[PDB]
């Protein structure tokens, strides 16, 4: 895949004015992967123990809430939420 | 491009054929599962480089780095747990 | 809860995504590789 553009554009959102190495967003590619994987297996493990062969909002929300902890859960299903009601709206 | 869509700086259409690729058989993803898992990458990422950012005395890192990076997460002991899970 | 970390070892991130120490060989990150733009499939907009 690759996602380290996108990854400066976040740095830029949080720091417009933040520089990064090559390997620290590596790291970042790194870090972000492994949870993108993280949520996605959960959704789909939910979506084939459901007869639910869809992941939606449902799915990606439930995946958050089991695996972040606590107020990291709760901001990540508060921002899931926002943008999905963005893209859908 | 559906990423601005979302207000989300990452791609939610990669993401959608990544989340696709990592699903069951026949086993399909929403296009609200795709912004989802952009908007909670995002955040996450929004809130680990502002930490590595100011992963720092000063609160304030010109390049972030990987040290940068694990004060950010370790110091941000609930990313600590996060990323240890 | 800063320092009750740091005086335990910090093994599991010494040995994360290649290590979080600090390296040389490390230029400012240049850009893509010629892949930037995001790209979709015909089945994103199918119903949930």
């Amino acid at each position: 895949e690759s996602y380290s553009i996108y990854v400066y554009k976040v740095l830029k959102q949080v720091h417009p004015d933040t520089g990064i190495s090559s390997k620290a967003m590596g790291i970042m590619n790194s870090f972000v992967n492994d949870i993108f994987e993280r949520i996605a297996g959960e959704a789909s493990r939910l979506a084939h123990y459901n007869k639910r062969s869809t992941i939606t909002s449902r799915e990606i929300q439930t995946a958050v809430r089991l695996l972040l902890p606590g107020e990291l859960a709760k901001h990540a299903v508060s921002e899931g939420t926002k943008a999905v009601t963005k893209y859908t709206s | 491009s559906r990423s601005q869509r979302a207000g989300l700086q990452f791609p939610v259409g990669r993401i959608h054929r990544h989340l696709k690729s990592r699903t069951t058989s026949h086993g399909r993803v929403g296009a609200t599962a795709a912004v989802y898992s952009a908007a909670i990458l995002e955040y996450l990422t929004a809130e680990v480089l502002e930490l590595a950012g100011n992963a720092s005395k000063d609160l304030k890192v010109k390049r972030i780095t990987p040290r940068h990076l694990q004060l950010a997460i370790r110091g941000d002991e609930e990313l600590d747990s996060l990323i240890k899970a | 809860s800063g320092l009750l970390e740091a005086e335990e070892e910090d093994e599991f991130y010494q040995t994360t995504y290649g290590g979080f120490t600090e390296e040389s060989g490390d230029d400012e990150y240049q850009g893509d590789q010629s892949d930037t733009e995001d790209e979709v499939d015909s089945d994103f907009d199918i119903d949930e």
